[PDB]
């Protein structure tokens, strides 16, 4: 299956969050670790993109666009499963040195957006969801939001896109094989609009970022200042399976 | 951008 053997050889690692868990839970320094996080793993998201079968053939700036729209959901779904693999769901896995206890996810005033990734954690146990089909999905949210007028090279998107869902339908290979089909379509339109109201708090707060001490890594404050608005502004739209 | 830059 030299599909998932790619999958499952550029699987990123660990990373940490180098947060300083001595210091106590304030909103400041919960944030800026999660910032700072976000841009290591921004990091490892590039390298593996690169190194995704058939990514090379986009056009450059189709491949940064890609990129830079589609960080949040797919870092958000990769956490959820280290989640329910590590501490089956009741906390937040977001790095070994910064796990979200209900504490934390209190004084990060991300509370409800916590709620949602939690049962999007759930879920990965709720619906027997394997390795494999982990690795198909989260490759698949590289190529699910796009500008709504399209990318330069927008055809060689559509077939790359088309090519990883036969695959995701390839490690699902008739009424298991077809509801299963639906159950995790289901469960990857339901990443959105978490991404969704993580992209609202972030731009938000970076905005606000100088009356919170809340410290904002070079290359996370250019996305979220250019890139996170076109989605905002619904120039940059996901693309669900369901309606 | 910073971004531009880092990919290439
Ligand atoms: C993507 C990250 C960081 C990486 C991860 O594992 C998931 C997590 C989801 C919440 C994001 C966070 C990056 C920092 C953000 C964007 C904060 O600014 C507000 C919401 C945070």
């Amino acid at each position: 299956p030299i599909f998932l053997n790619v999958l499952e050889a550029i699987e990123p690692g660990v990373v940490c969050a180098g947060h300083d868990n001595n210091q106590p839970d304030s909103f400041a320094a919960l944030l800026s670790s999660l910032n700072e996080l976000g841009e290591r793993q921004l990091v490892h998201v590039v390298k593996w993109a690169k190194a995704l079968p058939g990514f090379r053939n986009l056009h450059v700036d189709d491949q940064m666009a890609v990129i830079q729209y589609s960080w949040m959901g797919l870092m958000v779904f990769a956490m959820g499963w280290r989640s329910f693999t590590n501490v089956n769901s009741a906390m937040l896995y977001f790095a070994p040195d910064l796990v979200f206890n209900e504490y934390r996810m209190h004084k990060s005033r991300m509370y409800s957006q916590c709620v949602r990734m939690r049962h999007l954690s759930q879920e990965f146990g709720w619906l027997q969801i394997t390795p494999q089909e982990f690795l198909c999905m989260k490759a698949l949210l590289l190529f699910s939001i796009i500008p709504v007028d399209g990318l330069k090279n927008q055809k060689f998107f559509d077939e790359l896109r088309m090519n990883y869902i036969k695959e995701l339908d390839r490690i699902i290979a008739p009424t298991s094989c077809s509801r299963r089909f639906y159950q995790l379509t289901k469960l990857l339109d339901s990443v959105q609009p978490i991404a969704r109201e993580l992209h609202q708090f972030t731009f938000d707060l970076l905005i606000k970022s100088h009356m919170v001490s809340v410290d904002f890594p070079e290359m996370m404050a250019e996305i979220i200042s250019v890139q996170v608005p076109k989605i905002l502004s619904g120039k940059v739209k996901p693309i669900y399976f369901h309606t | 951008s910073s971004f531009r830059d880092w990919y290439t």
